[PDB]
């Protein structure tokens, strides 16, 4: 009682979503540091 | 949108809808078909809208009512007619074999 | 590479071009909904309508249904080259000339 | 690429291509409805892995001029057969009735 074998029928998965928190992270960290230490340079060469 | 849309690659939609304006009409050239799968994946029973005849290959075919009351049933047992009347409106109409036992003619 | 769409999505047309073969979702169904419209399949002359009510079919041959199992083609409504043959289960029988032998009660 | 949708499509024709056949795939069941305004299922077919059924108030069939081949609907059954022959042997037995204009040895 089998008609077809059809071999390409392949249903996405239980594909959760990508972790955006990591790169996220990397990517507010990043321009925080920068701006932090403009911020203490900033303050070292317009004070002294 | 506001036009076409192609499409490469299967299509794993959860609900197709149709428009409230218009009626969903799906079309091809060769063929339409529409399959089914059981608990293994394997395709079982199909609708074919074909070329000139409309092809249905299952194990049970069934008509029903809205309610859910059986109308027709045709399985490898034998055709089954559940609501209770026949006509058959052929010019030459039924053709018996050896006799007839009904309680009123009419 | 894969686009997973997550809002009510209006695609207009469709055009399917190739390997493309609209799908049910993981394991669960495929339904196709019409609001209070016609669902209307179609191939050249052959149609399926799942109108209001009725449920039509139009064809120059009309429905066949064979099971897969043994290939044989259990009701067809090419009654020249199937004949048809009584189903069981019928109560009265209208039909417009009865060439019988002999009625009994 | 694969395109997966979470949410229901709204498509207005689903065309093919010439020479391309379209196909409508699943892994459970394959329903197709009509809805009302409030919303409640009217007409229904389901392509079932093992069972197709139709649902509705009438189902039809007929040729692209128009002619009923078969319509099941709730009173009776009518099928457009032009000679239907019974074979039985030992006879038939109808329970209510038959509805004839001609009698004919
Ligand atoms: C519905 O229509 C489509 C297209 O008209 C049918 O698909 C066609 O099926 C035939 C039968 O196998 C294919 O012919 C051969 O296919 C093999 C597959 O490997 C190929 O190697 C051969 O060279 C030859 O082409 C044909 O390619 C295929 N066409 C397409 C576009 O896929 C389908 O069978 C029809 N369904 C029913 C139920 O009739
Ligand atoms: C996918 O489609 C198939 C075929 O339409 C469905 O199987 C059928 O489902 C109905 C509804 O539950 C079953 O009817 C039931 O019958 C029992 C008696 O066996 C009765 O007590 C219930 O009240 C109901 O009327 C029917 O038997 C069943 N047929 C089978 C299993 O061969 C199936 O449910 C569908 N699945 C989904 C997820 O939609
Ligand atoms: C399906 O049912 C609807 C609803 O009863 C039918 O619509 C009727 O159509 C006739 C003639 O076209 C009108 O006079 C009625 O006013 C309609 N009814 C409503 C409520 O609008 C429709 O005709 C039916 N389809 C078929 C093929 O009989
Ligand atoms: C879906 O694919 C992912 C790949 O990341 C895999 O881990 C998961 O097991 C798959 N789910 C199923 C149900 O196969």
């Amino acid at each position: 009682g089998i008609l077809e074998h059809d071999p390409f029928f392949c249903p996405p998965t239980e594909a959760t979503d990508r972790d955006f928190l990591t790169d996220a992270l990397v990517t507010l960290l990043v321009p925080l540091l920068v701006a932090l230490l403009l911020t203490l340079l900033l303050a070292y060469i317009m004070c002294f | 949108l506001e036009g076409e849309s192609e499409f490469l690659f299967p299509l794993y939609a959860k609900e197709i809808r149709s428009r409230v304006d218009s009626s969903l009409l799906l079309q091809s050239t060769q063929n339409v078909t529409v399959s089914a799968r059981n608990s293994e994946g394997e395709v079982t029973g199909r609708v074919k809208v074909g070329a000139q005849m409309v092809e249905v290959q299952s194990q049970h075919f069934q008509i029903n009512s809205e309610d859910g009351k059986p109308l027709f049933s045709a399985e490898e047992q034998d055709v089954v007619v559940g609501t209770g009347r026949l006509r058959v409106t052929g010019p030459e109409g039924a053709l018996f074999e050896h006799s007839v036992e009904t309680p009123l003619v009419r | 590479g894969l686009l997973r769409f997550k809002q009510v999505s209006d695609m207009g047309v469709i055009h399917p071009l190739y390997k493309s073969t609209v799908g049910g979702r993981r394991n669960e169904n495929l339904v196709i909904t019409g609001n209070n419209q016609p669902i209307v399949f179609q191939q050249g002359t052959t149609k399926l309508s799942v109108e209001k009510n009725k449920t039509s079919i139009t064809s120059d041959i009309g429905m066949q249904f064979f099971d897969p199992r043994t290939h044989n083609i259990l009701f067809s409504t090419d009654y020249e080259t199937h004949e048809f043959h009584l189903p069981s289960g019928v109560k009265s029988l209208n039909v417009q000339k009865a060439s019988t032998e002999r009625i009994t009660s | 690429g694969d395109s997966e949708f979470l949410q229901p499509l709204y498509a207005k024709e689903i065309k093919s291509r010439p020479g391309n056949a379209l196909y409508f795939k699943s892994a459970r069941n394959v329903t197709v409805n009509i809805l009302n305004d409030q919303t409640k299922v009217l007409t229904q077919l389901v392509t079932g892995p093992k069972a197709v059924e139709a649902y509705g108030k009438r189902f039809e069939v007929k040729t692209v001029s128009g002619k009923l081949l078969f319509s099941a609907d709730d009173s009776e059954v009518v099928v457009g057969a032009e000679r239907l022959r019974v074979l039985g042997a030992e006879g038939t037995v109808f329970p209510k009735s038959i509805e004839t204009p001609n009698v004919r040895a």
